[PDB]
């Protein structure tokens, strides 16, 4: 995952 | 927030923190926001997509720690939660990764400025700082990639604005990043944004005021050589931004  | 330094809410009165109650009672932590204005905080899309009741949300407002309370904080219910219609998340980009909350007290009140808030300027349309422009992200993510708490005390740091040119290298992120979003690292790679900052202001100084330049989104890992943090670009989003927050 790359969502923050 | 990886490096940098704590902070108080003083020093960036515009955060907002976002909380989400569970079935049952419990209230963990979602994700930060930027107050744009009295009645509505501006945040990332994806922090809401999964869960986009807007009953089981609760925004802070003047909040320095994360999981006690701060003298003059200010507590709001959302009266609308509006995320993107044209959200999309591809193998890492998260496209139109914006997302606002309309706020109000039990009181049926917005937000009142004090120390501890304040609302920030958004920039004019396509206005941006010039790359290699110092700006400075602030919020509750994590102090390590691999942690599994987040820091008590709210954090900030320094980035500076990279340019598309570079940040579309395919050493870096290529397509992944457009025109609607801007990358933004260390140039030693020794700070970024990471998990738990998303949603959170990417601010810097334009036409002598502190300005909503980017919105915490995405990126490959945290404080990764040729991994910058990717931001949604806010100026490209102002006819959004003014239309829903239209009566």
């Amino acid at each position: 995952c790359s969502a923050f | 927030i990886i490096g940098g330094e704590f902070t108080t809410i003083e020093n960036q009165p515009w955060f907002a923190a976002i909380y989400r109650r569970h079935r049952g009672g419990s209230v963990t932590y979602v994700c930060g926001g930027s107050l744009i204005s009295p009645c509505w905080v501006i945040s990332a899309t994806h922090c809401f997509i999964d869960y986009p009741k807007k009953e089981d949300y609760i925004v802070y407002l003047g909040r320095s720690r994360l999981n006690s309370n701060t003298q003059g904080e200010m507590k709001f219910e959302v009266e609308n939660l509006i995320l993107h219609k044209d959200y999309s998340a591809d193998t890492l980009a998260h496209h139109n990764d914006i997302a606002l909350l309309k706020i109000r007290s039990k009181e049926g009140r917005c937000a009142q400025p004090s120390r501890t808030i304040q609302t920030i300027a958004l920039p004019s349309m396509y206005n941006d700082p010039q790359f290699g422009t110092s700006c400075e992200i602030t919020g509750f993510g994590k102090e390590q990639s691999t942690d599994y708490l987040y820091p008590e005390q709210l954090k900030m740091t320094v980035v500076k604005l990279i340019s598309h040119r570079e940040c579309q290298q395919p050493h870096y992120y290529g397509s992944e990043v457009t025109t609607k979003m801007l990358c933004a690292a260390d140039p030693q790679w020794k700070t970024d944004s990471c998990q738990g900052d998303s949603g959170g202001p990417l601010v810097c100084s334009l036409q002598g005021r502190m300005t909503l330049t980017g919105i915490v989104s995405w990126g490959r890992g945290c404080a990764l050589k040729d991994k910058p943090g990717v931001y949604t670009r806010v100026s490209h989003f102002l006819p959004w931004i003014r239309s829903h927050t239209k009566e």
